[PDB]
C-alpha cells in the first residue's frame, strides 16, 4: 500500500512491477531534463539587453530539433515495448481466478476444481479493528499462492469497475458480457492492496481489493475451508 | 406563370429602412410576432417545467 | 436598438463580446465547482455525505470548463473578435449564422444546470460512459439533459466550424495567399477543421446513448448483443481531437503575444509553425486509444497507440523551440501579457511531457485511472488553456475595449495565479504514482498531507479568480483611454483603433502582388 | 563578408541628398542587426545628420550605439574614442556632455 | 448605434459604482449557482 | 500551387515514409522456418520449368524455399 | 505636447531603444525662439550652446535613452501585494478549518497510527525501499 | 517624481512578507490540520493485536 | 501601449471598496452554504 | 587609447557558449542521476532479493497474525 | 485607389514572405512601406 508523504509508485511486489520502475527512473531523467533545459533556455533569453531582431533563418536548426526528439522518443519506446511484449508473452498459470465487479464490492470464483465463490466488501470505518486501514481492508481477502503464476479474468454483472493492485503493477478493467485476462506473480508473501479503478457511481471510493500472498499449503487448506 | 421578380426586386429594394425580414410588410410583422410569442412562452414553459422536475 | 444590436446581432465584434462574457460567467461556475472537489478532498472522511453529488460536482466542473469556459472565449471569443481584423474582412462569411452559434450555448448550459437539479444528477464522469449513464444505473432526466446539452454545444461548434474554415478561405485579400496569414488565424482553422470532423462523432455515439436509454437499442448492452467498449471508442475518436482543439487557438495566441513583446515583426520558423500545427491535428485523430490501455485490447494495438501518440512531440516540440527563438534576441517587455505566454511555454511543456509519461502503455496500465493523469492534463489543458486565455485578455483588452488595465495589478493577479496552480497541481503527481485513484470523493489515510496541500492551493487560484474581477472592474472604472499602439504594421487587428469602429474594412485592404 | 557589409552602409549615409525618412529607415534597420555598428558607419550616419541640419539624431545615433553593446562596457568609450575628429570638426557633443545619460 | 469606448459593450460603464453592483451580481451569481445546487441536491 | 504540394510532399509524405522506413527496418530479422511438410498443394510440379534443373522457382531463396522432396 | 485619440492613423512619436528615431518629432510645433533656434542649427554646431544642444535633443525627443530604459521599484508592489493575497487565503483556509470542516476519522489518533505502523512494519510495507526498509527489525527502531 | 512604487514599494513588500509568513505558519501549526506526515523517525511503533 | 491619464480616476480608497465588494460577492453567498452543510 | 573591443555577433557568441554550458550540466546531471536514482533502485531490488527467504518472511508475518489464512 | 483620404495597405515586400506590413496610406505625397521602401500613392 501507500504510505504517507510517498512520493513514487509503491514497491514492487512482481517482477513485472519492478521493471515498470526502472522504466519510469530512465523516463523521468528525460522529462526532468527536458524541462530543465526548456525552463533554461527560457532564463537565458530572458537575461540579456543584447538584440536581433532581423529576419533569422529556420531550417538549419529545425534539423536538430526534429531529428534530437525523434532520437528521444526511440530511446523511451525501445525498453517500453520490450516491457509491453514481455508481459505479453505466454507464462503457462497453475491457477485462474475470476473476480466479477459490482455496485459496490468484488465476488472472486475460484472454480478450477470446488465452486468456491464469496463477496468482498469494504470493513466499514467504525468497524475497523485497531491497526486496521480505513478504507482499504475487506471481510474476505483474495487468499492466492505465492511465487506461482496465477491468470486473473475480469468482468462485471453490472457497470463498468477496474481491478486494481498498484504494487503488483495490474489495473484491468471490468466490463459486462466481456472476460479481460491478466497474469499475477507474487515474489513474496504478505498483503497488497488496491481499489476499484472505473467511476462505477457513488460508492466508487469504498470497494478495495485485498490479496493475501500465503504458501501453496495454506493456500490449499484454506481453499478447503472455503467450500 | 409569368415572371413576376421585377415587382419582388422593387418591393425588397425600397429604401424604407426596414429589415429584410419585415419588408414584405404587414404580413411578417404577424409571422414575426407569433414566432417570438411561441418562442418566450415556450421558453418560459420549459423553466416552470423545469422547477417542477426539480423536486420530487 | 439594444435588443437589436445583442440579441439580433449580425457583427463579429458584439458577437465575441457576447461569447467573452459568457465565457467569463461560465468560468466562474467551473471555479466554484473546483472548489467544491477541492473542499471534498481537503480532509479525509466526509464533507458533503453524498458521494453522488461529489460525482455530479465532478462532472459538471469538466463539461462547463471545457464547452462553456474554454471553446466560447478561444473561438467564439477570440476567434470572431481577432480573425476578420487579421485578414482584413469586413465580418465573417455567415454573419447572422454566426449569432445562431452564440445563442445555442446559453440553452446548451441551461441543458446542463437542469440536469444536475433533477433526480440526483448525472454523476457519470465527463466521458458517460455507459452502463453507469444508462437507464438502469442513472435512471430519470439527468443524463438525457446532458446528452441534449452537448447536442447544442456541438451544433454551436460545428456551424462555428463551417464559418470559420469558409472566413478564412474566401475573405482573405486577393493578394493574400493561406501563407501570408497570420498563425492565430492558422491555429483557428485548424480548429475549426477538427471540430468539424469529430464533433458529428460524439453526436453519433450520445445518440446512440440517448436510444438505448429511451427507445430500447442495445448498441452499448451485452444482453442486445452490443458492448459498452464501442461508446468509448466514438467518444474518443472525438474526446483526443478535443483535447488537441482546447490548445490550438491557444498556441496561436502564444504565438502572436511572444512575438509582440519581444519587439518581432514575425515569429520565429512561421512554415514550420503551420507544418507543426496541421501535423498535431492530423496525428490527432490516430491516438485515441491511448484513453483506453486498459480496457484489454491486443499488444499490437497497445504497441500502435504508444508509438503513434509519441510522434505528436516532434511538431509540438518544433513549436516551443520557435518561441524560444522568437524570444531569442528581443527587446524583451515584462508586460502581464508577456507573463502569463512565458507561463505557458513551461507549464504546457511539463504537462505534454507527463502525456508522453502516459503515451507508454505499460506505464499507463499503473497510471490509468490516477491522479497521474489528473495533473498531467491540469499542466497542459488547465494551465496552458488558461494561461493563453489570461495572456490574450489582457493583450488585447485594450483593443476590445479602448481602456487600458492596471499593469501593476495584472502582475500581481499573474504571481498568485501561478503560485496557486502549481501548489495545486503538482502534489498530484505524487498521488497519482503513489496510486490515488481518480474520481473519489475520500481516499487512504497515506494520501492526506498531498491532498491538504493541494486544497490549500486551490484557495490561492479562488484569490487570483477574486482579483481578477476587480482588475477589469477597475480599468472600466478608471477610463484610461488608449492614444498608441506599437508594431502595428504586423499586427493588422490594432490599425482600426481602440476600440475598431462597428463597421471596419468596408473599404479593404489594398495590396498588390 | 564583415568589410563588404560594411561599405555597403558606408555607401547608404554617404549618399549627398539622402532624405530624413532614409537616415531614420537606415538606423532604425541597422540596431536590428546582431552587431554595433563599426565607426566608420556611425561616422557616415553623424555626417548625414549634418547634411539634415539634424543634430538631436546625431546624439540619438551616440546613444544607440551604447545601448547595442549591451552589457559590454568598453565597445561605446571605444567607438567615441574613434569618432573624436569627426564629432570635434561637426561639432556634436556626446549624451554625457550633455548630460543625457542621468 | 454609439461606437468608442464604454459604448460597444451590452452594459454600461457610466457609472463605477452601479457597474460594480452589475459586476457583483453578474460573477457572483455564476460564483454561487454551484454552491446552491449542492444545497438543493443535499436538502431533497 | 506548387508551394502547397511542395509543402505536402517534404511535410506528410517523405516523413510517412521515413517512419514506415524505420518500422519495417525494426522488424527486418529472419524468422525460423516452419518445418517442411510435403502438401500436395504446395510445390506444384506439372512441367519442368524452362531454366536451371527445372525444379527450381525463378526468385528460388535456399533459406525459405523448400523444394518438392525439401529443404535444400 | 498634446497626444490625441483622432491621430491613431497618423504616424506617432514613440520612445523605444529599437526604433531610435521615430517616425515624428516630439515636438512639431515651434515659438518664435524655437524657430530662431532651427534657424541657428543649419549653422556649424560649434556655435552651438550645451543649453541649445539639450533644448534641440528635447524638441526632436522626449526621453533619453538612460530615462527611457530606467528601472523601477515596481517589483517590490508586485511581489508584496503577491505576498499579502497569498497572506489572506490563509484567513479563508483558517475560516474553512474552524466553521466548515468537522472531526478528521479516528483513524488519526495518535494511538491508531502507533498501532497501524506497527502492524504496516509486520506486513512488511514497502520492504526493498519506501516504508519497512527503514525500520530495523534487529534493533526494534527507526534506522 | 516619485511614483507609487518610490514611496510605497518597500512597505509593501515588508508588510506583504511578514502578514504572509505570520497568518500560512498559523494555519499549518495551531488550529489543528492534520497533515499527516510519515510516521519514519516519528513514531514508536505499538501493539495492535 | 501610450494611453491618456483616468477620465474618472479610481483613488486608493475607491480600490479598497471595489475590492472589498468584490471579494465579499464570492466569499459570502459560498460562506453561507458551506457554514449550513450540517444543517442540510 | 583603448583597444578595439569585438562588436560583432556578441548575441551569437553568447548564445553558443551557454547552449555547450547547458549541455555540459545536462551530462553531470544525467551521471548524478544514474548513480542517485536509477543504479541506486536496481542495488536496492538486487540486494534485497539475493539472500531473500520468502518462507522465512511468510513465518515472520504469520506469527505476527497479519494474515485470515494462516 | 480609395472611396475617401486613407486606405490601408498592405506590402508583400518579397514574393513568398508570409509577414505582411501594414500602414494607413494617406492622401498627399507618396508615403514609403516601412519594410522596404517601397512607394504607395492614394488615388482617392
Ligand atoms: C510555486 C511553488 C508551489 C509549491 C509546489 C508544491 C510543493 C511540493 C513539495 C515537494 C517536496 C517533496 C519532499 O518532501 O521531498 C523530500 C525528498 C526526500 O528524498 P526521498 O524521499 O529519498 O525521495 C527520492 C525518491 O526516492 C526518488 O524516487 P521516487 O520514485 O521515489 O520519485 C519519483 C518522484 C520523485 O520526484 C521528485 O523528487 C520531485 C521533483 C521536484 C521538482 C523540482 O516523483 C515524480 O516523478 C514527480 C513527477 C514530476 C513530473 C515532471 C516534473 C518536471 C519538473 C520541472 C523542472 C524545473 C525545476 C526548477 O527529497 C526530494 O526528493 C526533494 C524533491
Ligand atoms: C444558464 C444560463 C446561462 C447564462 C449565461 C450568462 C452569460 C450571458 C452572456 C451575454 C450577456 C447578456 C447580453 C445580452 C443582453 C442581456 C440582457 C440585459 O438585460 O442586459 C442588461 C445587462 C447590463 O445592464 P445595463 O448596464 O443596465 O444595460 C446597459 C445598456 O447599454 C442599456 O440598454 P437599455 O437602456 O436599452 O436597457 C437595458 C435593459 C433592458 O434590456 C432589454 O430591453 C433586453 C431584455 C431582454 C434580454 C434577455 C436576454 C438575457 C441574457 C442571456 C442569458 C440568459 O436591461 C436591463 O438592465 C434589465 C434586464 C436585466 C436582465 C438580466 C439578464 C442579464 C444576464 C444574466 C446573467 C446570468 C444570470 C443567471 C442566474 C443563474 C442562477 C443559478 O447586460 C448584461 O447582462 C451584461 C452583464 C453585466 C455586466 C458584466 C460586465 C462584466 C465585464 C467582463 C468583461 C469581459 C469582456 C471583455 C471585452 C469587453 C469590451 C468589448
Ligand atoms: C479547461 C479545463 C479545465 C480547467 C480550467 C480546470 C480547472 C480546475 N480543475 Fe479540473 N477538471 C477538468 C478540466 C479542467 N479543470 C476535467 C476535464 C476533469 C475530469 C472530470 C472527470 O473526471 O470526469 C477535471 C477534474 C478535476 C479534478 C479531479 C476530480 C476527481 O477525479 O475526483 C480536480 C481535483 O482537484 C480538479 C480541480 C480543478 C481546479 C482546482 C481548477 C481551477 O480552480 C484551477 C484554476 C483555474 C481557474 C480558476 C480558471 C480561471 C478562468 C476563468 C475564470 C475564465 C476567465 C475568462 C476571461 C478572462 C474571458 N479538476
Ligand atoms: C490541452 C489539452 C491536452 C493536450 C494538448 C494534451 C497533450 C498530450 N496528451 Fe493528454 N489529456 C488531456 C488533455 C491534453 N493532452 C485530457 C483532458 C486527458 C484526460 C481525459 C480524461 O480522462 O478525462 C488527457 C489524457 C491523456 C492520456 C490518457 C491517460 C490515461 O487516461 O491513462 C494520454 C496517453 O497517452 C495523453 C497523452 C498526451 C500526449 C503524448 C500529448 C502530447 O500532445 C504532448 C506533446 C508535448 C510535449 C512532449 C512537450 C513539448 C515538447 C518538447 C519540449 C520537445 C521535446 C520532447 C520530447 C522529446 C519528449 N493524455
Ligand atoms: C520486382 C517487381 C516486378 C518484377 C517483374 C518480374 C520479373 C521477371 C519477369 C517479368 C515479367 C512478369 C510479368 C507477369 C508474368 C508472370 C510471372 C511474374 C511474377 C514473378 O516474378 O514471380 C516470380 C516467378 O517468376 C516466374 O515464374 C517467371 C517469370 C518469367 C517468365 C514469364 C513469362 C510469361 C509471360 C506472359 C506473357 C503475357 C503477356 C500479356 C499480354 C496481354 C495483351 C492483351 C516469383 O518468384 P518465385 O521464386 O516463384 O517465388 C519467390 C520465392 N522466394
Ligand atoms: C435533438 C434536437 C437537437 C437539434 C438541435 C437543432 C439545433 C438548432 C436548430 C436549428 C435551426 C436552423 C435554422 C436555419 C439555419 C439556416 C442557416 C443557414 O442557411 O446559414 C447559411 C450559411 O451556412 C451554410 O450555408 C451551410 C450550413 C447550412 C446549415 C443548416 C442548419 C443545420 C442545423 C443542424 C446541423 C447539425 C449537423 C448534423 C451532423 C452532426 C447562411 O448564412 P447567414 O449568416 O444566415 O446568411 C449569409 C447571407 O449572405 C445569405 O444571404
Ligand atoms: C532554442 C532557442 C535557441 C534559439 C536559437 C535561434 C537560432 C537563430 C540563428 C539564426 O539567425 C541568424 O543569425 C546570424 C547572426 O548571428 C545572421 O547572420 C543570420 O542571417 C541569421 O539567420
Ligand atoms: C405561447 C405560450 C407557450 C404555451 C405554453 C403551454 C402551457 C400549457 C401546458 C398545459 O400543461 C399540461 O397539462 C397537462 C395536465 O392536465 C399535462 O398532461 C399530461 O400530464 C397528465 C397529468 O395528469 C397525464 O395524465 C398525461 O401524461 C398528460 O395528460 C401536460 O403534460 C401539460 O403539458
Ligand atoms: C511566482 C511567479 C512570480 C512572478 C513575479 C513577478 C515579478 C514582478 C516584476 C515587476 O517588477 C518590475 O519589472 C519591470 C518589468 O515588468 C522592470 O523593468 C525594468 O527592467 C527591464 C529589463 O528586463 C527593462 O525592460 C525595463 O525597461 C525596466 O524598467 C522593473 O525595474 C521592475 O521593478
Ligand atoms: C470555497 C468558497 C468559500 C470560501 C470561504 C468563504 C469565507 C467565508 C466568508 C464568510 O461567510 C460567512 O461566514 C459567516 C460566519 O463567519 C456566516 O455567518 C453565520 O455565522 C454567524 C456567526 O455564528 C451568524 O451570525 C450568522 O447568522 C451565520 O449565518 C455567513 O452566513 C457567511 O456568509
Ligand atoms: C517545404 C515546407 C514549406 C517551405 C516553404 O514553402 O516555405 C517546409 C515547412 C516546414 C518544414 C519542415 C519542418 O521544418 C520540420 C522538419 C525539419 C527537418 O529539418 C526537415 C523535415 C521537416 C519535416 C521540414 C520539411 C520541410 O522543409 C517543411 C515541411
Ligand atoms: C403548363 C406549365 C407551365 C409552367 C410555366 O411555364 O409557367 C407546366 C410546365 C412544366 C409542368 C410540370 C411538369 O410537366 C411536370 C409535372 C407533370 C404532371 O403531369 C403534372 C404536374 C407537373 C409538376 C407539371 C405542372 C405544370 O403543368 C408545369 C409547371
Ligand atoms: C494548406 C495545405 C498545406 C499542407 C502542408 C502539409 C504538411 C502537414 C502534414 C500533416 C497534416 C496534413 C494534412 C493535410
Ligand atoms: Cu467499482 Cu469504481
Ligand atoms: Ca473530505
Ligand atoms: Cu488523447
Ligand atoms: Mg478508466
Ligand atoms: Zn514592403
Amino acid at each position: 500500500m501507500a504510505y504517507p508523504m510517498q512520493l513514487g509508485f509503491q514497491d514492487a511486489t512482481s517482477p513485472i512491477m519492478e521493471e515498470l520502475l526502472h522504466f519510469h527512473d530512465h523516463t523521468l531523467m528525460i522529462v526532468f531534463l527536458i524541462s530543465s533545459l526548456v525552463l533554461y533556455i527560457i532564463s537565458l533569453m530572458l537575461t540579456t539587453k543584447l538584440t536581433h531582431t532581423s529576419t533569422m533563418d529556420a531550417q538549419e536548426v529545425e534539423t536538430i530539433w526534429t531529428i534530437l526528439p525523434a532520437i528521444i522518443l526511440i530511446l523511451i519506446a525501445l525498453p517500453s515495448l520490450r516491457i509491453l511484449y514481455m508481459m505479453d508473452e505466454i507464462n503457462n498459470p497453475s491457477l485462474t481466478v475470476k473476480t466479477m465487479g459490482h455496485q459496490w464490492y468484488w465476488s472472486y470464483e475460484y472454480t478450477d476444481y470446488e465452486d468456491l465463490s464469496f463477496d468482498s466488501y469494504m470493513i466499514p470505518t467504525s468497524e475497523l479493528k485497531p491497526g486496521e486501514l480505513r478504507l482499504l481492508e475487506v471481510d474476505n481477502r483474495v487468499v492466492l499462492p505465492m511465487e506461482m503464476t496465477i491468470r486473473m479474468l475480469v468482468s462485471s454483472e453490472d457497470v463498468l469497475h477496474s481491478w486494481a493492485v498498484p504494487s503488483l503493477g495490474l489495473k484491468t478493467d471490468a466490463i459486462p458480457g466481456r472476460l479481460n485476462q491478466t497474469t499475477l506473480m507474487s515474489s513474496r508473501p504478505g498483503l497488497y492492496y488496491g481499489q476499484c479503478s472505473e467511476i462505477c457511481g457513488s460508492n466508487h471510493s469504498f470497494m478495495p481489493i485485498v490479496l493475501e500472498l500465503v504458501p501453496l499449503k495454506y493456500f490449499e487448506k484454506w481453499s478447503a475451508s472455503m467450500l | 406563370f409569368e415572371n413576376r421578380v421585377a415587382e419582388k426586386q422593387k418591393l425588397f429594394q425600397e429604401d424604407n429602412g426596414l429589415p429584410v425580414h419585415l419588408k414584405g410588410g404587414a404580413t411578417d410583422n404577424i409571422l414575426y410576432r407569433v414566432t417570438m410569442t411561441l418562442c418566450l412562452g415556450g421558453t418560459l414553459y420549459s423553466l416552470y417545467c423545469l422547477g417542477w422536475a426539480s423536486f420530487p | 436598438m439594444f435588443i437589436n444590436r445583442w440579441l439580433f446581432s449580425t457583427n463579429h465584434k458584439d458577437i465575441g463580446t457576447l461569447y467573452l462574457l459568457f465565457g467569463a460567467w461560465a468560468g466562474m461556475v467551473g471555479t466554484a465547482l473546483s472548489l467544491l472537489i477541492r473542499a471534498e478532498l481537503g480532509q479525509p472522511g466526509t464533507l458533503l455525505g453524498d458521494d453522488q453529488i461529489y460525482n455530479v460536482v465532478v462532472t459538471a466542473h469538466a463539461f462547463v470548463m471545457i464547452f462553456f469556459m474554454v471553446m466560447p472565449i478561444m473561438i467564439g471569443g477570440f476567434g470572431n473578435w481577432l480573425v476578420p481584423l487579421m485578414i482584413g474582412a469586413p465580418d465573417m462569411a455567415f454573419p447572422r449564422m454566426n449569432n445562431m452559434s452564440f445563442w445555442l450555448l446559453p440553452p446548451s448550459f441551461l441543458l446542463l444546470l437542469a440536469s444536475s437539479m433533477v433526480e440526483a444528477g448525472a454523476g457519470t464522469g465527463w466521458t458517460v460512459y455507459p452502463p453507469l449513464a444508462g437507464n438502469l444505473a442513472h435512471a430519470g432526466a439527468s443524463v438525457d439533459l446532458t446528452i441534449f446539452s452537448l447536442h447544442l454545444a456541438g451544433v454551436s461548434s460545428i456551424l462555428g466550424a463551417i464559418n470559420f474554415i469558409t472566413t478564412i478561405i474566401n475573405m482573405k485579400p486577393p493578394a493574400m495567399s493561406q501563407y501570408q496569414t497570420p498563425l492565430f488565424v492558422w491555429s483557428v482553422m485548424i480548429t475549426a477543421v477538427l471540430l468539424l470532423l469529430s464533433l458529428p462523432v460524439l453526436a453519433a455515439g450520445i445518440t446512440m446513448l440517448l436510444t438505448d436509454r429511451n427507445l430500447n437499442t442495445t448498441f452499448f448492452d451485452p444482453a442486445g448483443g452490443g458492448d459498452p467498449i464501442l461508446y468509448q471508442h466514438l467518444f474518443w475518436f472525438f474526446g483526443h481531437p478535443e483535447v488537441y482543439i482546447l490548445i490550438l487557438p491557444g498556441f496561436g495566441m502564444i504565438s502572436h503575444i511572444v512575438t509582440y513583446y519581444s519587439g518581432k515583426k514575425e515569429p520565429f520558423g512561421y512554415m514550420g509553425m503551420v507544418w507543426a500545427m496541421m501535423s498535431i491535428g492530423f496525428l490527432g485523430f490516430i491516438v485515441w486509444a491511448h484513453h483506453m490501455f486498459t480496457v484489454g485490447m491486443d499488444v499490437d494495438t497497445r504497441a500502435y497507440f504508444t508509438s503513434a501518440t509519441m510522434i505528436i512531440a516532434i511538431p509540438t516540440g518544433v513549436k516551443v523551440f520557435s518561441w524560444l527563438a522568437t524570444l531569442h534576441g528581443g527587446n524583451i517587455k515584462w508586460s502581464p501579457a508577456m507573463m502569463w505566454a512565458l507561463g505557458f511555454i513551461f507549464l504546457f511543456t511539463v504537462g505534454g511531457l507527463t502525456g508522453i509519461v502516459l503515451a507508454n502503455s505499460s506505464l499507463d496500465i499503473v497510471l490509468h485511472d490516477t491522479y497521474y493523469v489528473v495533473a498531467h492534463f491540469h499542466y497542459v489543458l488547465s494551465m496552458g488553456a488558461v494561461f493563453a486565455i489570461m495572456g490574450g485578455f489582457v493583450h488585447w483588452f485594450p483593443l476590445f475595449s479602448g481602456y487600458t488595465l492596471n499593469d501593476t495589478w495584472a502582475k500581481i493577479h499573474f504571481a498568485i495565479m501561478f503560485v496557486g496552480v502549481n501548489m495545486t497541481f503538482f502534489p498530484q503527481h505524487f498521488l497519482g504514482l503513489s496510486g490515488m485513484p481518480r474520481r473519489y470523493s475520500d481516499y487512504p489515510d497515506a494520501y492526506t498531507m498531498w491532498n491538504t496541500i493541494s486544497s490549500m492551493g486551490s484557495f490561492i487560484s479562488l484569490t487570483a479568480v477574486m482579483l481578477m474581477v476587480f482588475i477589469i472592474w477597475e480599468a472600466f472604472a478608471s477610463k484610461r483611454e488608449v492614444l498608441t499602439v506599437d508594431l502595428t504594421t504586423t499586427n493588422l487587428e490594432w490599425l482600426n483603433g481602440c476600440p475598431p469602429p462597428y463597421h471596419t474594412f468596408e473599404e479593404p485592404t489594398y495590396v498588390n502582388l | 563578408t564583415d568589410e563588404e557589409f560594411d561599405a555597403r552602409w558606408v555607401t547608404y549615409f554617404n549618399k549627398p541628398d539622402i532624405d530624413a525618412w532614409e537616415l531614420r529607415k537606415g538606423m532604425n534597420t541597422l540596431v536590428g542587426y546582431d552587431l554595433v555598428p563599426e565607426p566608420k558607419i556611425i561616422d557616415a550616419a553623424l555626417r548625414a545628420c549634418r547634411r539634415l541640419n539634424d543634430f538631436a539624431s546625431a546624439v540619438r545615433i551616440l546613444e544607440v550605439v551604447k545601448d547595442k553593446a549591451g552589457p559590454h562596457k568598453e565597445i561605446y568609450p571605444y567607438v567615441i574614442q574613434e569618432l573624436r575628429p569627426t564629432l570635434n570638426e561637426l561639432g556634436i557633443s556626446t549624451p554625457e556632455e550633455l548630460g543625457l545619460d542621468k | 448605434y454609439e461606437e468608442g469606448p464604454g459604448k460597444n459593450i451590452p452594459f454600461s460603464v457610466e457609472n463605477k459604482w452601479r457597474l460594480l453592483a452589475m459586476m457583483t451580481l453578474f460573477f457572483g451569481s455564476g460564483f454561487a449557482a454551484p454552491f446552491f445546487i449542492v444545497r438543493h441536491q443535499l436538502l431533497k | 500551387g506548387a508551394r502547397t504540394w511542395r509543402f505536402l510532399t517534404f511535410g506528410l509524405a517523405l516523413p510517412s515514409v521515413a517512419l514506415c522506413t524505420l518500422n519495417s527496418w525494426l522488424h527486418s530479422g529472419h524468422r525460423e522456418r516452419p518445418a517442411f511438410i510435403p502438401y500436395h498443394h504446395l510445390r506444384i510440379r506439372t512441367k519442368p520449368f524452362s531454366w536451371g534443373d527445372g525444379n527450381h522457382t525463378f526468385f528460388h531463396n535456399p533459406r525459405v524455399n523448400p523444394l518438392p522432396t525439401g529443404y535444400e | 505636447s498634446v497626444v490625441k485619440s483622432e491621430d491613431y492613423a497618423l504616424p506617432s512619436y514613440v520612445d523605444r531603444r529599437d526604433y531610435p528615431l521615430p517616425d515624428v518629432a516630439h515636438v512639431k510645433n515651434l515659438s518664435a525662439s524655437q524657430k530662431a533656434l532651427k534657424e541657428k542649427e543649419k549653422a556649424s554646431w560649434s556655435s552651438l550652446s550645451i543649453d541649445e544642444k539639450v533644448e534641440l535633443y528635447r524638441l526632436k525627443f522626449k526621453e533619453s535613452f538612460a530615462e527611457m530604459n530606467r528601472s523601477t521599484n515596481e517589483w517590490k508592489t508586485v511581489v508584496g501585494a503577491a505576498m499579502f493575497f497569498i497572506g489572506f487565503t490563509a484567513l479563508l483556509l483558517i475560516w474553512e478549518k474552524h466553521y466548515v470542516y468537522g472531526p478528521i476519522p479516528h483513524t488519526f489518533e495518535e494511538e491508531w497510527v502507533a498501532k497501524q505502523t506497527k502492524r504496516m512494519l509486520d506486513m512488511k510495507v514497502a520492504p526493498i525501499q519506501g516504508f519497512s526498509a527503514k525500520w530495523d527489525y534487529d534493533k526494534n527502531e527507526w534506522k | 517624481a516619485p511614483d507609487f512604487h518610490d514611496k510605497y514599494g518597500n512597505a509593501v513588500l515588508a508588510s506583504g512578507a511578514t502578514f504572509c509568513v505570520a497568518v500560512w505558519v498559523y494555519m499549518a501549526t495551531q488550529i489543528g490540520i492534520e497533515w499527516n506526515p510519515s510516521p519514519v523517525g516519528r513514531v514508536t511503533p505499538k501493539e495492535w493485536r | 501601449i501610450t494611453a491618456k491619464p483616468a477620465k474618472t480616476p479610481t483613488s486608493p480608497k475607491e480600490q479598497a471598496i471595489g475590492l472589498s465588494v468584490t471579494f465579499l460577492s464570492f466569499l459570502l453567498p459560498a460562506g453561507w452554504v458551506l457554514y449550513h452543510l450540517d444543517n442540510y | 587609447a583603448l583597444a578595439k573591443p569585438q562588436m560583432r555577433g556578441l548575441l551569437a557568441r553568447r548564445l553558443r557558449f551557454h547552449i555547450v554550458g547547458a549541455f555540459m550540466v545536462s551530462l553531470g546531471f544525467a551521471t548524478f542521476y544514474k548513480f542517485a536514482v536509477a543504479e541506486k533502485r536496481k542495488k536496492a531490488y538486487a540486494d534485497f532479493y539475493r539472500n531473500y527467504d520468502s518462507m522465512k518472511d511468510f513465518e515472520e508475518m504469520r506469527k505476527a497474525g497479519i494474515f485470515q489464512s494462516a | 485607389p480609395s472611396i475617401t483620404n486613407k486606405r490601408i495597405v498592405g506590402c508583400i515586400c518579397e514574393e513568398d514572405n508570409s509577414t505582411v506590413i501594414w500602414f494607413w496610406l494617406h492622401k498627399g505625397e507618396a508615403q514609403r512601406c516601412p519594410s522596404c521602401g517601397t512607394h504607395y500613392k492614394l488615388v482617392p
